[PDB]
DNA sequence: ACGCACGAAGACCAAGTCAATGCTTAGTCTAA
């Protein structure tokens, strides 16, 4: 219904997304959060995340996609790969265990595996500007994003704030709204550069692995 | 939105949300670009606030004080609440001394209008006095413009000495940022003279607010004057004089010795001296009741010290004066006043007004930012010749004589009546002489006592006389005179500042002891944005009138050609204005 | 909800950096190999953009606390201080999968996955602690998001913001403690010291030979006590503050978090035990814009009713809730 | 349970800070290569944020005493004064391992990294001088925690509270 | 009497790196 640019700035470093960061998987979420806000915690949040103000694409086979391109990634510093850990406080579950507040009948703790396990692991965090392109309302699009206040993922922990957010109209021949996972029998004439056969879902949520079909995915934006 | 009949198309997307914010409590920020109408809504503002019942106080420098004054005066909605003036002591004449002093002069203008009661003379004062209906009298603008005989501060309303005096105490008040600096120092003092200024006001506007900060420092800093006072105890004071001026230039050798060549402990002896010593100090007696009252703001123990000889005259020199004054101080005001505020420097490129909100202290749910507006007629009728400087702005002869020639040809080249912006005495000086080889009665100069009393009156005459005059400033031209050929109602003309120079960038301009404390806090940054502030402000001589056609810049520093990283931001300012196609 | 802690920290604090970085004596990180190199544990440091030296955009690096830490310290400080002595005087008793998923959130108990129903969710959601800090085997969504404890800086402005530009720090903030440790046998100097060891003389004797044999061995080409290095700290007296918000906040959550603060104060932030590192006071909490910190804690006429919802909560708490949300 | 302890030292303190340090003979440190330098060991000294009267906060340097080597202090005191002679009135021996962990903390330069089983942490734990310090082949954490010797100064005002100012001492105290 | 404790065991190749920040110079008078 126009054709429309999102540009997000952020105040905190967000966590490198691995795979594509799509428009309408944000749009989904922020929608998701209005209607818990509306209604409480007991909704489906399935019927709710497709009520976005963007306007689909549908291929041959029926497969259909929100006309809403992945964010694009400009670093504006390196990646920092950022480390953060897990540990229960051996002497305190100890305390517990002695004093009856823990049934635990297990002599040892084992920080191999198990309830006292230590666990390492690592996840990049980049300042970048988020920009992405997409057709819909830039009104409602405006009202959505006017509530998102992380980007990205671990937002627990505070990765990925946003300073502050635009969405301009721009001529088509910028760049693309199909820079995203398109299904696998999409026009050729209407995808931009090279486009890589690969398992990813098509509507959010995208980390739902049982959702997960053979995609088209952009080679360079993975 | 009352009295917005006047109201430019420029002002109208921020006046009404400008309005609205002071009900809700907000203090906002805005930059009225100089020209654009600054003094129909400052009082636009102020009838909307008096329409609403609480009372409203508006704080200006004193000429443009006037300058609101004619503009306000013709809004019946802000005449409907009573309208109240300032009460500075300096605004009024001894008046007899000034009486006295214009008896052995002769001059019989200044002797009638006293004689007469000190009565309004001038149009600003006879309207502020008769359509506000102000009883006033022995205004120091009409002794002024009676004579410019009288450059001493000898001229000034002595303590112990009238109908304005009785209007000290007999809806809108008119004060300027002083005012509010001696209302807020009363309401720390005591809470914690001329007391007309109600202790809780719901609407403020300042008009010029970017200076409020400097003068707020100047009001908390007391500055000891000690080898000017006790040059001028030598001069006049005759009571004991030798052993109370040696007392009081041991105490000027021992500090300049000691500390220049109370929070320092080796200042402590000299200061117990001063105390012991300066109350031995007849009419004068003020002269030294400054030192004094020096003395002991430096004894407060809430003051901090500056102190070094002056780079020219070597004089020594002590400077005390209250560096915290962003914890109880200006907060104090927020408390007391919902306010807004307005200045043509307020926005930096990057900074986004932290630092308005910095030196002027907000709490930070309580600013409320605007967008930055501009007039085409204020970027592109003007084009920046790139004859950059080739050497250091220096104070070497050789700097001097190449600088004095390319503005010699500048001047050949100008089409009419040019400004060039000098920072300091120091380098006029330095420059005015070879100028004077060539351009001879056509330069004009600042001096200590010259200044914008007569001196921007003197040029716009000479500039309608066709003598292509060269004003060359020093620091009060930077701000506030006026280059706009207002007789000429093009209004396009374009030729009593056809062109302008500006020699420094400057760097370091304000030395407020606030000023370095935020630079301690904030660094080399803070200073950098402020002389961007300042070349801003400079370009605000350049129009005050809008449908401006044409005009030429110039700009003189070999560090805007050196590429050091720091100038970036004076490069982005002036890529805003197209080059000169030379 | 927005929650705005302002923390200064009296002792230096010190979250240890992964990584083996070296120093040499006068100071120079990571000397080259002409100079003699101790191992060094440097601070947190995450890499911002600043404009530092009034350039457009430094990426300098800027020691912090991280946000994973913080969380971890609210989540101990609730527990230690108000969650456990409530269950405590109640005499309960948690499971291993309850106690695991309560103190970090362990799916350990219960990984199989357990469906949770929408009542549940709503219910569990909705409890004083479980519900701010998800996880289990369940392993929902937490409703509480605090960010790293990024100091009040020169770089920091573009995430702290203006508004406590004051209290910022020009300089770096990171200075270089040296530690050492000595072979307590080499510090004997009389046989009555020697008494209380068991070998006598004879003891300290083979000690002392094994040591000299094997730092020959090493010259030449088992490690002994004697050991020297350093480890870098964030300077003391630096304020930081701390941004905490709640998602949809129920009165027993933001009353928990209220009584967490008020108990913070008795924690330790990140690492440093020995040394007693990272002791900090409270200066000044933030609700919503509003400030609450009064000197005698978190307190006031706007969050009384907080406090009466997290002390009915407390009342009424019980170890079946953890227990049902711990899916044992 | 917070322990403030005042200390007036009678004899100057002297800690030594590591590297190498030139002063001439006036008192000038690192002088420049033209003027004769000789070798100088500084007192430790610990960054601070100070405040002043103006109300800026700047990193200023401090003359403490590490809070390790007066830790190690405490060990010793209490070791040499309390626990040795309490075990030598009942003639309990210590073997060389014991009594190295007892006084450092650490029989060796290799931790086991093994972990300790609960019982073995909570006796170690309830332990009147083990539980203080932990330590051991395996990481035991110990109840005490011990700060660095601050002077009561203006430097260190932000750092040790108000409640000293009284005997606070304004200038340098090197 | 199913649940939990507790050792043995089985994959097993294997480098190159370790700074990220420096920067200048005197006008104001419009409250006691």
């Amino acid at each position: 219904m126009d054709f429309l640019k999102v540009t997000i700035n952020l105040g905190s470093p967000m966590v490198e997304p691995g795979d594509l960061f799509h428009l309408d998987a944000l749009l989904g979420a922020l929608r998701v959060s209005e209607v818990r806000a509306e209604l409480g915690d007991g909704i489906n949040p399935r019927d709710h995340h497709y009520d976005l103000p963007l306007e689909q694409y549908r291929s041959r086979s029926g497969q259909w996609v929100f006309k809403a391109s992945a964010f694009h990634i400009n670093k504006g510093a390196a990646s920092q790969n950022w480390m953060q850990t897990s540990r229960i406080n051996t002497a305190e579950a100890a305390r517990h265990r002695s004093e009856g507040f823990l049934l635990l009948r297990a002599a040892k703790p084992n920080p191999a595996g198990g309830p006292f396990k230590n666990s390492l692991y690592h996840y990049p965090l980049v300042w970048a500007t988020l920009t992405a392109y997409c057709v819909g309302d830039q009104a409602r699009i405006a009202d959505l994003l006017s509530q998102c206040r992380q980007i990205g993922g671990r937002r627990g922990v505070g990765c990925g704030r946003v300073a502050g957010f635009s969405v301009e109209v721009v001529p088509e021949v910028e760049c693309t709204w199909a820079l995203r996972a398109m299904p696998d029998d999409s026009e050729q004439s209407i995808l931009c550069g090279e486009y890589a056969l690969a398992m990813s879902a098509l509507q959010s949520p995208y980390w739902d692995r049982s959702l997960h079909k053979p995609a088209l995915v952009p080679t360079s934006l993975a | 939105i009352p009295g917005q009949s006047e109201v430019r198309e420029v002002l109208l997307p921020l006046l009404e949300q400008s309005a609205s914010a002071i009900e809700k409590g907000k203090i906002v920020f805005a930059e009225a670009a100089t020209g654009t109408g600054k003094g129909r809504m400052i009082a636009s503002l102020a009838a909307n606030a008096a329409a609403k019942g609480d009372t409203v106080v508006i704080s200006a420098p004193l000429a443009v004080t006037w300058q609101l004054i004619d503009a306000l005066k013709g809004i019946r909605e802000a005449q409907v609440a009573g309208i109240t003036l300032s009460l500075g002591r300096p605004n009024f004449v001894s008046p007899d001394r000034v009486l006295e002093w214009a008896v052995d002069n002769e001059r019989v203008e200044l002797a009638a209008w006293v004689e007469q009661g000190g009565k309004p003379l001038s149009e600003r004062t006879k309207g502020a006095s008769e359509v506000i209906e102000h009883e006033l009298c022995w205004m120091l603008e009409d002794a002024l413009v009676l004579a410019e005989d009288l450059p001493i501060d000898a001229i000034m309303l002595s303590p112990d000495d009238c109908p304005a005096q009785r209007l000290y105490k007999s809806g809108i008040v008119l004060c300027s940022h002083y005012m509010l600096a001696a209302h807020v120092r009363f309401m720390q003092l005591r809470g914690l003279q001329s007391f007309s200024l109600p202790q809780a006001i719901d609407t403020l506007i300042v008009d010029e607010a970017h200076l409020l900060e400097q003068a707020f420092a100047a009001i908390y800093s007391h500055t000891l004057r000690l080898r000017p006072l006790v040059r001028a105890i030598e001069s006049h004071v005759g009571r004991g004089k030798t052993p109370v001026v040696n007392a009081l230039n041991a105490l000027a050798q021992q500090i300049t010795r000691t500390v220049q060549q109370d929070e320092v402990p080796s200042l402590e002896p000299a200061l117990r001296d001063a105390l012991t010593a300066l109350e031995s100090i007849g009419g004068a007696k003020a002269v030294i009741r400054v030192a004094i009252r020096a003395i002991k703001d430096a004894l407060s123990g809430r003051s901090r010290l500056r102190m070094e000889l002056t780079p020219v005259r070597h004089f020594p020199m002590l400077v005390s004066g209250r560096a915290n004054l962003q914890k109880a101080l200006l907060s104090l005001w927020d408390s007391v006043a919902g306010a807004a505020l307005v200045s043509a420097t307020i926005y930096a490129s990057d900074d986004h007004a932290v630092l308005t909100r910095w030196k002027l202290e907000v709490p930070p749910a309580r600013a409320i930012y605007l967008p930055p507006v501009h007039p085409a007629w204020t970027t592109e009728p003007v084009v920046l010749h790139p004859d950059r400087n080739a050497i250091e702005p220096n104070d070497s002869p050789e700097w001097a004589d190449e600088t004095a020639g390319l503005i010699t040809k500048v001047a050949e080249r100008a089409a009419g009546g040019t400004l060039v912006l000098c920072t300091s005495y120091q380098n006029a000086e330095l420059l005015q002489g070879r100028l004077l080889a060539v351009l001879g009665e056509r330069l004009i100069v600042q001096t200590k006592v010259s200044s914008a009393s007569m001196c921007v009156a003197q040029y716009k005459a000479l500039y309608r006389a066709g003598a292509r005059p060269v004003w060359l400033g020093v620091g009060a031209a930077w701000t506030g005179i006026d280059l706009s050929d207002e007789q000429a109602t093009d209004p396009a003309d374009d030729a009593m500042l056809s062109d302008l120079v500006i020699t420094r960038l400057p760097v370091g301009l304000n030395r407020s002891l606030t000023h370095e404390r935020r630079v301690a806090i904030a660094g080399f940054k803070i200073v950098t944005l402020e002389a961007v502030w300042q070349l801003r402000q400079g370009l605000g001589r350049l129009v005050r009138r809008p449908g401006v056609k044409n005009k030429n810049l110039w700009v003189l520093d070999s560090r805007i050609g050196g590429n050091t990283p720091w100038v970036a931001p004076y490069r982005k300012l002036l890529s805003r204005y197209r080059t000169a196609p030379l | 909800m927005q929650i705005e802690v302002l923390i200064r920290n009296i002792t230096p604090i010190f979250s240890a950096a992964p990584g083996s970085y070296y120093v040499s004596l006068d100071g120079t990180i990571n000397p080259p190999q002409g100079a003699s190199r101790f191992p060094l544990t440097r601070a947190r440091t995450m890499t911002v953009v600043a404009e530092t030296g009034d350039g457009v955009a430094k990426a300098v690096p800027l020691p912090i606390v991280p946000g994973n830490t913080m969380r971890n310290l609210l989540r101990r400080t609730m527990l230690k201080d108000v969650i456990e002595p409530a269950l405590r005087d109640k005499s309960a008793q948690l499971s291993i999968g309850a106690y695991a998923t309560a103190y970090a959130g362990n799916s350990s108990g219960n990984p199989d996955g357990v469906p949770s129903s929408f009542d549940e969710i709503v219910t569990m959601r909705a409890h004083p602690f479980l519900g701010l800090f998800g996880g289990g085997p369940r392993m929902l969504q937490g409703r509480l998001m605090v960010d790293s404890l990024y100091p009040i800086h020169q770089f920091s402005q573009r995430i702290i913001g203006s508004d406590y530009i004051n209290d910022s720090i020009k300089g770096g903030i990171t200075e270089i403690v040296w530690t050492r440790r000595n072979d307590p046998i080499l510090q004997l100097g009389s046989p009555d010291d020697a008494a209380v060891i068991e070998g006598g003389a004879q003891a300290a004797n083979d000690w002392i030979t094994s040591l000299l044999a094997t730092t020959k061995a090493k010259k030449g080409k088992g490690r002994g006590l004697k050991a020297f290095n350093a480890h870098e700290v964030v300077i003391a007296g630096v304020k930081w503050l701390w941004r905490i918000n709640v998602d949809r906040p129920s009165e027993s959550q933001i009353g928990l978090i209220l009584l967490a603060l008020n108990k913070l104060a008795n924690q330790r932030i990140a690492g440093g035990h020995a040394k007693d590192y990272g002791r900090f006071v409270i200066e000044d909490v933030i609700l919503d814009g509003e400030s609450v910190w009064t000197p005698s804690g978190v307190s006031g006429q706007a969050t009384e009713q907080f406090f009466d919802a997290i002390a009915e909560a407390l009342d009424g708490m019980t170890s079946s809730e953890f227990e049902q949300f711990a899916a044992s």
